[PDB]
């Protein structure tokens, strides 16, 4: 069942009117990265006396 | 008119729209066919245009610029005594109505004033020229649809042949119509193509072929 919109010929013209671009995202949209302030310790396992 | 309906009337014929018999109007549409044989005469005189048409639009359209060396303003001059001749409180007014087959017949000095006029448009339905407008409506025929409901006298719904002419719209055979329901004197308009109002996933929808209903089936 569609009237009329599902039509290309029709939805292409009412998506250059209000163009869409924010989708549903239930998350966290992660758009940026942060690394750390300073690179201050070694991370070594076994350590050496 | 841009063509006149009297020397030229079969193309209204061709859309519906048959010319009343032979009063204020009746004696005014042979006042504006009195022009174009005036004013065809003046654009061959030089071929084709007439010259001035600013002061020519300025006489049919509006009842202005009586005028009286000469022969540059010689075809201003013998047309002021033709439009002052019949006595009009205004102008006469154009009517291009809107269509292919009607604008591409308008003669080359109707088109050269259509510039200078504001002329009266008269929008088309789909074609037929639909019928209002004192114009439209005084001049010519205002018709009667004949559908399947109004059956079947020309006395009961009060209509008189010099007024109102029909359209077939019952199915049923032309020629029996003006035979036994009495619309003898009542001429006919006709068509030769249809339309059809098919239904839709969307909606009405009215297409229209160039065949008449009976050279394809589907009713």
């Amino acid at each position: 069942v569609q009237s009329r919109t599902d039509v290309f010929n029709e939805q292409f013209a009412n998506e250059a009117l209000h163009p869409m671009t924010k989708v549903i995202f239930n998350g966290l949209d992660v758009n940026t990265e942060v690394q750390p302030l300073s690179d201050d310790f070694k991370q070594i396992s076994d350590p050496k006396g | 008119f841009a063509i006149d309906p009297l020397k030229h009337s079969k193309l209204y014929e061709e859309y519906g729209l048959y010319l009343r018999p032979h009063a204020p109007t009746i004696r005014s549409i042979k006042y504006a066919s009195l022009i174009h044989s005036m004013l065809a005469e003046h654009a061959a005189r030089h071929n084709g245009t007439l010259i001035n048409p600013r002061m020519y639009a300025d006489m049919i359209t509006l009842g202005n610029t009586k005028v009286t060396a000469i022969v540059t303003y010689k075809a201003l001059t013998e047309m002021s005594t033709l439009i002052e001749s019949f006595r009009l409180p205004s102008g006469l007014t154009l009517i291009i109505f809107d269509d292919e087959k009607y604008q591409s017949l308008i003669p080359n000095y109707i088109n050269q004033l259509i510039a200078y006029t504001q002329p009266h448009i008269i929008p088309t339905w789909q074609g037929i020229a639909d019928f209002s407008d004192t114009y439209l409506r005084s001049y010519f025929k205002r018709p009667f649809e004949l559908t399947a409901s109004n059956l079947a006298a020309p006395q009961k719904h009060n209509l008189s042949p010099m007024t109102r002419s029909i359209f077939n719209n019952t199915g049923r055979e032309d020629a029996v119509i003006r035979k036994l329901y009495g619309y003898g004197e009542y001429v006919f308009i006709k068509y030769e193509g249809c339309l059809i109002t098919w239904t839709g996933i969307y909606g009405e929808v009215t297409m229209m072929v160039n065949l008449s209903k009976r050279d394809l089936g589907l009713d």
